[PDB]
């Protein structure tokens, strides 16, 4: 259950991540949201899991 | 309560992701709400401990 | 009479903590040159040990609505709740900002708060929000009000951290109440005010009050 | 403009029954001073769109006007405004933008001058009444002068 | 003193302390309770009226 | 007065949204018109 909860949370955040075309267009809101998501979930934790 | 947490996360996932693309309007709102209530991230992603 | 904060005013950001069940007031301070990180200078014991206030002073350079700030980034006014403010360190002339680094072991989601040389980007802008329902958005900020600062770039609160042994300041998702205590508003031209750096001349004899040069035998 | 007229009517209603150095009058003066720059823009708008009617009526600018149809070119309009000296360069640019020039850069003055005369006049008179009332009931305010 | 309109600060005469609310109760969200214990303090808060 | 302040803040937000754009589209014009009609009614009520 704990694993499933954390997997669902990571999935929801990833789906909340902005689209690549918005990122290329350089929308401030999109860049800020991506920065927040990266702050929440470290990359090393994802690689470890 | 990881089980209920996962159910609510599933609903939020369906709210934010549509037809393989992220809905920015819903995703930004959901991310802001989640960070405004950090307990939604579970005890692991809790800041203090 | 009620006094309202205005741009170009000097302020100190003050928070309160409880240490040994005794209230302790602390001001947000930073050196700027050689150390960009913000710390907390206690000011409750001022009668016994004067605080180092020269580095606690911030000037309100600008105050904009969120939409106006967004337009400006894409390209004396009274402060109102919900606006975004830019705070310039009086000494170093850098800008209070939410840093991308973090030196906090206790909190993984927190960010460091410090000074940055330039006023470009959204990292140096903070939004003020009322601490209680007594105030409402768009209402003028009154001196002595309790407000919450939210980083525009990181959406994190200016937060007082006590998790470690000592009191630190960082940007986190837990909120802290701050007071924007005024220091000066506008100086009548040619008049002396507190907190100024000056020379005390002996009448007009071109003699000033000083101490001995460095490495003097009298220990200065 | 109609909404602005209604707001000004509300302000005059607030001033109904005012006394000299009344608190409501002083607070209204403070509000105007606080919004000074925007009040300046509004007054500039009305003053410019009356002075332009005056200038188009003036014959000196009609000397710069040469086209038999009465429509003037952008450059000729700019030169005429510069010669009259009533408008500064940024203002001249603004009226050029509002000129509503055709594909041939021809400005139809007979309509450009009359476009906002009627709608403006009401708000202009009400603002003049407001300023006169405030001036006569707060006679010693440097900001108001 | 007027009903509704007037704002009153309550002061204990003998000690001079002000009537205010105690510091936020820890784990308030986990409690789910908005009660705030009242107390007498030397300084109080700005919204004590 | 409180409702008027809320409406004024909303209208200021709309203006700031449209400030950069060269022209206001039809839907934005309709929304501006509705907001202005409500503001006009509120001002008339205060005058009354």
């Amino acid at each position: 259950a704990i694993m499933s909860f954390y997997a669902a949370l990571i999935d929801l955040l990833g789906r909340c991540a902005p689209e690549t075309h918005l990122i290329q267009a350089g929308k401030g809101e999109a860049l800020r949201i991506r920065a927040i998501l990266r702050s929440l979930v470290p990359l090393d934790d994802l690689v470890g899991i | 309560n990881p089980c209920g947490g996962e159910r609510y996360l599933d609903f939020l996932r369906f709210a934010v992701f549509v037809n393989g693309e992220s809905v920015e309007e819903n995703a930004n709102v959901v991310v802001r709400l989640l960070i405004r209530k950090p307990e939604c991230f579970g005890p692991a992603l809790r800041g203090e401990g | 009479e009620v006094q309202f904060l205005r741009t170009d005013d000097e302020v100190v950001l003050q928070c309160s903590a409880t240490v040994l069940k005794e209230q302790l007031k602390l001001c947000l301070a930073a050196e700027g040159f050689g150390n960009r990180l913000c710390f907390l200078e206690p000011t409750s014991n001022a009668q016994n040990v004067p605080p180092d206030l020269a580095i606690c002073c911030f000037i309100l350079e600008q105050s904009l609505s969120v939409r106006a700030l967004q337009e400006m980034l894409a390209n004396h006014r009274t402060l109102l709740y919900g606006h975004a403010i830019l705070l310039r360190h009086a000494h170093s002339r850098m800008y209070l900002s939410c840093l991308t680094t973090s030196r906090s072991m206790t909190d993984k989601l927190a960010f460091d708060v410090g000074l940055q040389e330039d006023a470009t980007g959204e990292a140096c802008w903070w939004t003020m929000h009322p601490a209680s329902k007594q105030r409402s958005e768009g209402e003028k900020v009154r001196v002595g009000d309790d407000l919450i600062l939210v980083s525009v770039s990181s959406e994190r609160y200016l937060h007082l951290s006590t998790a470690s042994g000592e009191l630190q300041v960082d940007a986190s998702f837990m909120q802290t109440l701050w007071n924007m205590n005024p220091i000066c508003s506008g100086c009548e031209e040619g008049f002396v005010t507190g907190g100024h750096v000056l020379r005390l001349f002996h009448g007009h004899m071109d003699e000033c009050l000083t101490i001995s040069p460095s490495d003097s035998d009298d220990q200065r | 403009l109609d909404l602005q007229k209604d707001m000004v009517v509300m302000l005059l209603s607030l001033l109904e029954g005012n006394v000299v150095n009344g608190m409501i009058a002083r607070q209204m003066v403070d509000m105007l001073v606080e919004s000074s720059s925007n009040v300046e823009m509004i007054l500039k708008f009305f003053d410019m769109f009356l002075k332009l009617k005056d200038i188009v009526g003036s014959e000196a600018f009609q000397d710069y006007v040469t086209d038999p149809r009465g429509l003037i070119s952008k450059k000729d309009f700019q030169k005429a405004m510069d010669s009259q000296k009533q408008f500064t360069g940024p203002e001249i640019q603004f009226l050029l933008s509002c000129s509503e020039a055709d594909e041939n850069e021809m400005i139809n003055c007979e309509e450009f001058a009359n476009r906002f005369q009627e709608p403006a006049r009401d708000i202009g008179f009400n603002v003049a009444v407001l300023l006169t009332n405030l001036s006569e009931h707060v006679p010693h305010d440097p900001r108001l002068r | 003193i007027k009903y509704g309109e007037s704002l009153c600060f309550v002061q204990h005469v003998a000690s001079g302390l002000w009537l205010t609310y105690a510091a936020p109760d820890p784990k308030a969200l986990r409690l789910g309770v908005l009660k705030k214990k009242a107390m007498l303090h030397q300084e109080g808060h700005m919204d004590d009226a | 007065v409180d409702y008027l302040l809320r409406l004024q803040e909303s209208i200021s937000d709309f203006y700031w949204y449209y400030s950069g754009k060269d022209v206001i589209e039809e839907q934005g014009k309709r929304n501006f018109s509705k907001a202005m009609s409500v503001a006009k009614q509120v001002f008339n009520s205060l005058t009354e």
